[PDB]
């Protein structure tokens, strides 16, 4: 897509993004990027040779607090980019009638099948 | 310990200038471990000139 | 080489980035990637070796003669329609020079030719920072200026260039080879996808750039230009095995890993078009540019060549290198399978 | 058409192929590096005093100020490597060997 | 099935953070608890599946899998001690957790709702194996043979991910339901047959069909015990699996088209079951025994009857347990003798006098005896073939009599009349080889009882 | 002249028996190895596998199979009781149909 | 006990693990009022 | 015969000697730039006259 | 510990630190004579710091405790057993004198960098280029195959050939003789044990290339046998020494601050000890290396980054 | 030039032979003389007349498998008079591949060169007669 809010260049999220409702307590995205956050954790204690799940606790919680912030403003402008799509296309399905017509829904009965009877 | 381990042949073929040997390749060496090359002797502009008598 | 001084430098390549990525005016992209080519010279020759020396001047060349064809596009664009805005062109043969010129600069298949060669003889800070920005750069302009383009120039750069990265790839037993070769490969792909939708292209872009960073991270924390001395490093440091154990696996582009996800969005947006026999052909020879990855996984981890001592003595002196930021980029490119919806996080 | 864009583009064509075809000095690349920048220099001047497009005369004035400190740039490394080695020939740089 | 898949996700921590010596009961005690977890599931009644929100489902194609899965487990882990103790602590820990993740990624890949979803879990089976196999191979080719292994299952599976990302944007979302409900035939034109053969050829080479089934015989020579039983009877039954999901959709062109796999297929059969006669490497000549009972997988599934298709399955069911057995008798033997030589290891009935009775149960299960599970198949895919053409039958008891014939000398060459007077070193056989014996046949009896529940979703 | 390695002559046969002839299969800790025993021997025999047995021995009508049998009871008594003939063909409704004529 | 010549660290200093715990409970503190915001301001216009 | 060695010959020697003489041939280069020059001048010039690409 | 090049530019210098105290004095010699006497007299009339016999377990000495570690560790160079019998086919020359190479790199390595930081100056006994001539002595004895030399000589010109040498080498002269008789004076076996040709070369070599070769770059000060344990006479020699030859007197700063923030993170100068090349002698394979690996992380001394080992310390692991 | 494939492409098929023909050893000389560009520019054959012997080779090998192919392909046209199957192609493509292998004088390569060239030139045939798009939609 191409904006389409091609006029503010940068904004991050508009007013816009001010009627959907943003990413709740516990979902599930957010907790598997703060169980990635204490894997980062982990992982970092394991580099320099310091023990693994010893001794640099308050490291443990600033990633993990680090990577739930970003992953949930993440979260919230991947919910608006999406909110928008929907609407623009819903837009552009309202906005021309004669592009896209009902197809006429024929029932099973007169519809024809070529069958091939498999043995 | 009884289980096999590569070996002084195979770190051989895991090793030189390139893998795979061709009719040209004996040209390529193996990199310097210091990346330098340093020793050429660069006195042939020792020039001359003859501050003369008159 | 005083350290501000270095920080002054670093800061013009920043420069130089950011006046490409911030201007409708043509002339100030031509001014950023030539202020990118002065200060990405010293960065190189931080040793003092000659063959730095000689990898700065094969770069220096084409790297110059890239940017002056870039020039001539943009001279015969305003001997055409003549405005400077960084739009749809109005000539097909400024096009083509130009993306001739942005081909020779970011690496295609019949320019390529500079690429192991400058990135052999260099320190790993110096290559690292080339290829990041090297091969961020001009695709913020190829996305500027991606609806006047034949189709043919930039898709026939991209399979030469995906089938040529692959097919280098596999003899070479040193390190940097390998990376720029598969540079070229992923240059490739990053490029296939431009005109049908640049998300893709540019979401590639950041996992490659994420990918190469934890790459040269992990041969920054140990001096390492031969497979021998990863086996060394196999014997002197376990959790290093198992990262390029798993990055390399994530170079390789494996599911349940996240090296996945840039080459499967692909193919999706890639197909929705008519175009099957294409990405059939272009993901086997990314199958093809896997085997290397596979012998260099088994020189490491996989395999335990044997190791000469005086790591015996080494054993008392842990790791005691610098690391830019390795547990968070590893992590961030390794464990992002489930998050393919932060696609359009990008536009 | 104005028929002197014809010679102009001429000049620059040769001049690349002058660039791109070269014997064993190095010098001659940055001379006809140096050539190109004169050729797109003449043709962009004559494409805005054609037009009349008066402002932006940056054109000539920024892009040659900019290619003459990439030559200046290019002599720099033309007098280090005929520093480290005897000459700054084609031949003896074929190490670092591909 | 989420509570099947978040007891995996805490199971794996508990191994990292066990003590010394206690790595062992705790990861065998709560699969044990899994197994009887796995066991509620069977409730599939009538004429749906069992539905859970969108990703999970269950039928009875996946269901006696999973089970044999989730009961291959402890299995699977208690034959892995003993050839890896002396190693490390941590790298006991590493191998136990990766197999962990591998029976996470197969239960992930038995309770699919999507084909993408089994595309991304079916590469997602592929990735450790490779690392146990090349790894613990304890041999000079495992190298070769977890190479083998990679490239041959991705160079095959690829493609078939294009024509389900052509399927995904042809006919709307992948879902079994829908493709059930919107599915509509696809006549013989060119791109159909290009787009059956890369879905149908990926699985050939994960069957193996018989054109590629070098793919085989150095991954399972070339392993450790484990990863053995696990490439073999998971990852070919899963293979079975996908084509059986799969082959709802593009009905009428596979008459025409199936023709050379069905050939392949029987030709391969008679000339593998041939050449698992004659070889040494007793590992191996399972190996081969598994080729040839997946052709006749193979067979039984492209030729498109309901008897066909339960007798498929429950061809896959046994031959899995019985494969999975007789590599566990090969890796006691191997520990005895050191050897993996055929006819180096001899004698064994002076010496060992019950665990011989375990080589003839098993033995006698491959040999189709009739209240085997592998007859029923065998039998049920005999018919279905004879209704196929009516003159196939020869090529499936000339199978029946080599099967029965490399099955028997198998057991009399090493295991009947005289111990070679200069091995001297074997012990009585341990309690654990023999829990083993008596976990892997004493299901399979009392699955012969009442075996109304692995007969497949065409019951 | 040469020897190409190092390495001491290694493993040997140690032999889980000539130590405690007593134990079970697995290694050298003789507490563990009776954990063991109970807990393979419990919860592989006692718990899992004869509860396995009885709950396959009896479920419930798995494929239906109970109510299959009385319903076709009940309805071949139907077909019996009206006298028109049992398991008419075209079970969809042969006036409900619309073939395409040429 | 049992170093010799220093113990280069291991005895942390008190100004760094003072700001990581300031700023991360800053952060949790700036997100659960963030939070709060949105819901305010979702209900504020729906 | 026909399973081991004609099968080792049919799949998997045809490719890998393939893709060996590929690389073989492929980065099998030396380091004169002169060369690599030839290749942009001829890569300019079978852009221009043999395929169309302005047109 | 905090240093860098953000401390250097937000610090003052690195130069300030000049000059006539903070001094490399290396008073080498041969073997038996030039050791720990001279040396710590003059470490006690000049107020100056000095380092003891570089050893096999200098390694050992260096960090954690000083504690010998036995020789499946700290080995395995078994220099008793080079004393007896240096003839073994399973290899026992080589393998000591790259460990003897890499200890005295090491201590080089140390004193460098204390004299970096801020002085005071160290006095050295037996550096790396004596090193270099003891193995090519003992190959002049025939005792290591050539291509193990050539090995070692690619070493040496990878790695001392961007570090600076010392400022003064003190060469102690002693004849073959009077060091045999201090051999036997001092009354190990193993020390009479060796041959008198082998210090015939080490004589020869040692005079004939390493005098020569210093070429008026570590200015030197030849004592003989006679004129000798002094440490007036020799200091105040040290005192005459004009400082003005050799690389030590143009850096400028930028070559001083390269050093100073090289030589710390001592595992960046081991990157170049072992290069490898496969070396028939040298490299122990796998399954060794797996188990002494093993047993020597289950040491509680060097059991991962000894300032956060639990039961040594440091009680603060935050709960 | 993709006026001159279309000049291929062109001929119905059907025959209107010599002209299938010679627009076949038009492509492959002109593929040849490409080949024989890079392997002249890539080697410094040393010297000139060396150069013009081994662009001899090259164009005039891949003008003699443009000319087999163009001349199987036309008489398996005439034969059998079937535009449906690629099968004609498949004989094609054989035949170019064993007489690449004549004129490399091997016979392994040859029968590989067989097999890939048919299969490759009746998949180029397979997707023409269905219709496979060259390289785009570009749409969407
Ligand atoms: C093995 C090759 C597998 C190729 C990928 C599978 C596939 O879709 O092939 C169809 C592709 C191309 O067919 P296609 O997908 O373009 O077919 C579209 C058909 N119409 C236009 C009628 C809608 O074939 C190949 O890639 C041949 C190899
Ligand atoms: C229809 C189905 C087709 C299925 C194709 C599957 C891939 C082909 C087989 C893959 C495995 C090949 C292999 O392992 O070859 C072994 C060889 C290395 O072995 P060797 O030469 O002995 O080297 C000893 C030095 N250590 O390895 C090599 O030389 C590897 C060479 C590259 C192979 C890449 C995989 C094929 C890609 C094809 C691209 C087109």
């Amino acid at each position: 897509m191409t904006g389409r809010q091609a006029r503010a260049p940068l904004q991050f999220l508009p007013d816009e993004a001010r009627s959907l409702p943003p990413p709740k307590l516990t979902d599930p995205r957010l907790a598997y990027i703060g169980f990635l956050g204490y894997c980062s954790g982990l992982i970092d204690n394991a580099i320099r040779r310091r023990p693994v799940l010893s001794a640099g606790l308050h490291r443990q919680f600033l990633y993990i607090t680090s990577f739930v912030f970003v992953g949930y403003y993440l979260l919230k402008r991947q919910d608006y980019m999406y909110a928008v799509r929907d609407h623009d296309m819903f837009s552009y399905i309202k906005s021309h009638p004669e592009d896209f017509p009902e197809k006429d829904k024929k029932t099973y009965r007169e519809v024809f099948e070529e069958f091939h009877p498999v043995r | 310990a009884r289980q096999w381990q590569p070996d002084v042949e195979w770190a051989e073929q895991y090793g030189g200038a390139v893998m795979y040997p061709t009719k040209e390749t004996a040209h390529w060496k193996p990199p310097p471990w210091n990346d330098v090359d340093p020793p050429k002797d660069t006195l042939v502009s020792n020039l001359t000139l003859n501050f003369g008598p008159q | 080489m005083n350290p501000i001084i270095l920080i002054i430098i670093l800061m013009t390549v920043m420069l130089g980035t950011i006046i490409v990525m911030i201007s409708t005016h043509w002339l100030l992209i031509w001014i950023g990637f030539e202020m990118n080519m002065l200060a990405i010279i010293p960065i190189m020759m931080k040793k003092h070796n000659p063959r730095a020396t000689e990898a700065s001047t094969k770069y220096f060349l084409t790297q110059s003669t890239a940017s002056m064809l870039l020039m001539m596009a943009i001279i015969i664009n305003l001997m055409f329609s003549g405005q400077w805005t960084v739009m749809k062109l109005f000539n097909p043969m400024a096009s083509m020079l130009m993306t001739m010129a942005l081909a020779m600069k970011l690496g295609m298949a019949p320019f390529h030719f500079w690429v192991p060669e400058v990135t052999q003889g260099i320190p790993l800070s110096s290559g690292l920072i080339l290829l990041t920005w090297q091969k961020l750069a001009p695709m913020s302009v190829l996305y500027q200026i991606l609806p006047s383009i034949n189709l043919d120039l930039i898709l026939t750069l991209s399979i030469l260039s995906i089938t040529i990265g692959g097919w280098g790839g596999l003899n070479q037993t040193q390190l940097r080879k390998i990376m720029a070769y598969s540079s070229i490969a992923h240059m490739g792909w990053m490029t296939a996808v431009l005109l049908y939708n640049p998300t893709m292209t540019l979401l590639n872009l950041i996992i490659y750039i994420i990918m190469t960073s934890t790459m040269f991270t992990l041969f920054m924390a140990n001096s390492t230009t031969t497979t021998l001395s990863l086996s060394h490093t196999w014997n002197k440091a376990p959790i290093m095995t198992i990262l390029v154990l798993i990055t390399l696996l994530s170079m390789g582009g494996l599911p349940p890993l996240s090296g996945f996800m840039p080459k499967w969005m692909i193919i999706q947006e890639m197909t929705k078009n008519d175009s099957i026999i294409l990405p059939t052909l272009m993901a086997i020879t990314a199958l093809l540019n896997l085997y290397f990855y596979m012998r260099l996984t088994y020189s490491t981890a996989l395999t335990m060549f044997p190791s000469t001592n005086n790591m015996k003595m080494k054993w008392q002196f842990p790791t005691t290198k610098r690391m830019t930021l390795l547990p968070t980029m590893t992590v961030l490119s390794t464990m992002l399978l489930p998050l393919t919806p932060i696609l359009s996080i990008l536009e | 058409m104005s028929l002197v864009y014809m010679n102009i583009m001429m000049a620059f064509t040769v001049s690349l192929t002058g660039l791109l075809m070269y014997r064993s000095h190095l010098m001659s690349s940055l001379l006809c590096l140096e050539g190109m920048m004169l050729s797109l220099f003449i043709l962009a001047t004559l494409m805005i005093l054609n037009s009349h497009f008066t402002l932006a005369s940056m054109m000539p004035i920024i892009l040659l100020v900019f290619a003459a400190c990439e030559a200046a740039l290019g002599l720099s490394l033309l007098v280090m490597v005929s520093n480290t080695y005897g000459t700054d020939y084609v031949q003896n740089l074929n190490l670092l060997q591909c | 099935m989420l509570k099947y898949i978040i007891p995996t996700m805490m199971l794996m921590p508990l191994t990292w953070l066990s003590k010394n010596s206690m790595i062992w009961i705790n990861t065998t005690l709560h699969s044990l608890l899994i197994s009887l977890t796995s066991l509620l599931l069977l409730n599939q009644f009538g004429d749906n599946s069992l539905n859970f929100s969108l990703t999970f489902f269950s039928d009875s194609l996946s269901t006696p899998l999973l089970i044999l899965t989730m009961w291959l487990l402890p299995l699977m882990l208690m034959a892995s001690q003993h050839h890896l103790s002396k190693e490390n602590l941590a790298r006991k820990k590493l191998f136990i957790s990766m197999l962990i993740l591998l029976q996470l990624f197969l239960i992930m890949t038995f309770t699919a709702t999507e084909l993408i979803f089994f595309y991304i879990m079916f590469e997602a089976t592929l990735v450790p194996t490779l690392i146990i196999i090349t790894r613990w191979g304890n041999q000079t080719e495992r190298l070769n043979a977890g190479l083998y292994f990679l490239f041959y299952t991705l160079a095959g599976s690829l493609p078939l991910l294009v024509a389900l990302i052509y399927i995904q944007n042809t006919m709307g979302s992948l879902n079994f339901l829908i493709l059930q409900y919107w599915v509509q035939p696809m006549p013989n034109s060119w791109s159909n047959t290009f787009m059956w053969l890369a879905c149908m050829m990926a699985f050939m080479v994960k069957m193996p069909l018989y054109g590629l089934h070098l793919w085989l015989p150095k991954a399972h020579v070339e392993a450790p015990i484990a990863g053995s039983m696990v490439l073999a009877a998971i990852l070919l039954k899963l293979g079975g699996y996908g084509m059986m999901r799969i082959t709802l959709l593009l009905n009428p062109i596979t008459d025409f088209m199936a023709y050379p796999f069905i050939m392949l297929s029987l030709w391969g059969m008679i000339m593998t079951s041939s050449i698992c006669l004659r070889q040494t490497d007793l590992k191996s000549l399972i190996a081969y025994s598994s080729v040839s009972h997946m052709a006749l997988v193979i067979v039984a599934i492209l030729i498109q009857t309901p008897w066909s298709y339960m007798g498929a399955t429950a061809l896959m069911i046994a031959h899995g347990l019985t494969s999975s057995m007789l590599f566990c008798l090969a890796n006691s033997n191997y520990e005895r003798v050191h050897s993996r030589t055929m006819i180096l290891a001899r004698g064994l009935q002076t010496l060992l006098p019950l665990m011989a009775a375990w080589w003839l149960l098993a033995s006698l299960t491959n040999l189709a005896l009739p209240p085997s599970i592998n007859l029923i198949g065998e039998l049920f895919v005999v018919m279905s073939t004879f209704s196929w053409s009516n003159i196939t039958i020869i090529l499936m008891g000339l199978n029946m009599v080599i099967t029965a014939l490399y099955s028997l000398y198998m057991l009399i060459t090493t295991q009947r009349g005289k111990h070679t007077h200069h091995i001297n070193n074997i012990l009585p056989s341990f309690t654990r080889e023999n829990a083993l014996m008596s976990l892997h046949m004493l299901p399979l009896l009392l699955l012969s009882l009442n075996p109304k529940i692995i007969l497949g979703p065409l019951y | 002249p040469t020897l190409r390695w190092q390495e001491d002559p290694e493993p040997e046969d140690e032999n889980l028996y000539e130590k405690n002839p007593d134990s079970h299969g697995y290694d050298k800790d003789p507490a563990v190895d009776v954990w063991n025993m109970r807990v393979v021997f419990f919860f592989g025999f006692s718990i899992v596998l004869v509860l396995g047995s009885t709950f396959v021995a009896y479920l419930p009508d798995y494929r239906m199979q109970e109510w299959a049998r009385r319903e076709a009871e009940r309805l071949v008594k139907y077909r019996e009781a009206h006298g028109l003939p049992l398991m008419e063909s075209n079970c969809f409704d042969p006036s409900k149909i619309q073939l395409p004529e040429d | 006990k049992f170093y010799i010549q220093e113990p280069p660290h291991g005895s942390p200093n008190w100004l760094k693990v003072g700001l990581t715990l300031g700023t991360s409970a800053f952060l949790w503190i700036y997100l659960i009022k963030q939070h709060n915001e949105d819901v305010l301001e979702y209900k504020r216009r729906n | 015969l026909l399973d081991l060695i004609w099968l080792e010959t049919i799949l998997p020697k045809t490719i890998s000697l393939a893709q060996m003489k590929m690389s073989t041939t492929i980065t099998s280069q030396k380091g004169l730039i002169k060369l690599y020059f030839l290749s942009f001048l001829i890569t300019i010039l079978i852009s221009t006259t043999l395929l169309n690409f302005h047109e | 510990l905090q240093y860098g090049p953000l401390a250097y530019i937000l610090g003052e210098k690195t130069t300030k630190k000049m000059t006539e105290n903070s001094k490399l004095i290396t008073v080498d010699g041969n073997i038996c004579s030039g050791k720990s006497k001279l040396a710590k007299e003059v470490a006690e009339k000049l107020g100056l710091k000095h380092f003891p016999e570089a050893g096999i377990h200098y390694a050992d000495s260096t960090t954690g405790d000083g504690k010998p570690l036995p020789v499946r560790f700290s080995g395995n160079c078994s220099l008793e057993k080079f004393y007896d019998d240096p003839k073994s086919n399973d290899g026992n020359s080589y393998r000591l004198q790259a460990w003897l190479y890499a200890s005295r790199l090491l201590q080089y390595a140390d004193a460098l960098e204390h004299l970096l930081s801020t002085g005071q100056g160290v006095v050295l006994e037996r550096s790396i280029y004596s090193d270099f001539v003891f193995l090519e002595a003992m190959y002049r004895q025939g005792f290591i195959r050539k291509q193990c030399v050539d090995h070692y000589n690619q070493v040496k010109k990878v790695t001392v050939c961007e570090y600076l040498p010392p400022h003064v080498v003190i060469y102690v002269d002693v004849p073959v003789s009077e060091v045999q008789s201090r051999i036997q004076k001092k009354g190990n076996p193993h020390e009479m044990k060796i041959t008198s040709a082998y210090l015939q070369d080490i004589e020869n070599v040692y005079k004939g290339t390493f005098l020569p070769e210093m070429s008026e770059k570590c200015e030197v000060l030849q004592y003989s046998a006679w004129e000798a344990e002094d440490a007036e006479k020799v200091v105040e020699d040290i005192q005459y020494l004009k400082y003005d030859k050799g690389p030590w007197l143009d850096q400028d700063d930028r070559k001083l601050h390269n050093l100073r923030m090289l030589v710390q993170d001592k595992l960046e100068v081991l990157n170049y000890t072992s290069i490898p090349v496969f070396l028939p002698e040298v490299t122990i394979g796998a399954h060794q290396s797996d188990r002494v690996f093993q047993e020597f992380t289950e040491l509680p001394g060097r059991k991962y980054r000894a300032g956060y080992n639990e039961d040594v310390g440091d009680k603060w692991i935050w709960l | 030039a993709k006026t001159l494939l279309h000049q291929y492409w062109d001929i119905p098929e059907g025959t209107e032979c010599h002209r299938k023909t010679y627009a076949a050893t038009s492509i492959g000389g002109a593929s040849g003389l490409v080949v024989s560009a890079y392997s002249v520019a890539l080697k410094t054959p040393t010297s000139f007349l060396e150069g013009v012997a081994r662009t001899g080779r090259y164009t005039f090998t891949a003008a003699a498998i443009g000319a087999i192919f163009g001349l199987t392909s036309c008489i398996s046209a005439q034969v059998r008079e079937k535009p449906d199957d690629p099968l004609n192609y498949l004989i094609g493509g054989c035949a170019g591949g064993l007489t690449l292998g004549a004129r490399t004088r091997s016979y392994g390569i040859g029968a590989a060169a067989c097999a890939y060239m048919g299969l490759t030139a009746a998949l180029v045939k397979m997707g023409q007669l269905e219709g496979w798009k060259v390289f785009a939609e570009p749409k969407v």
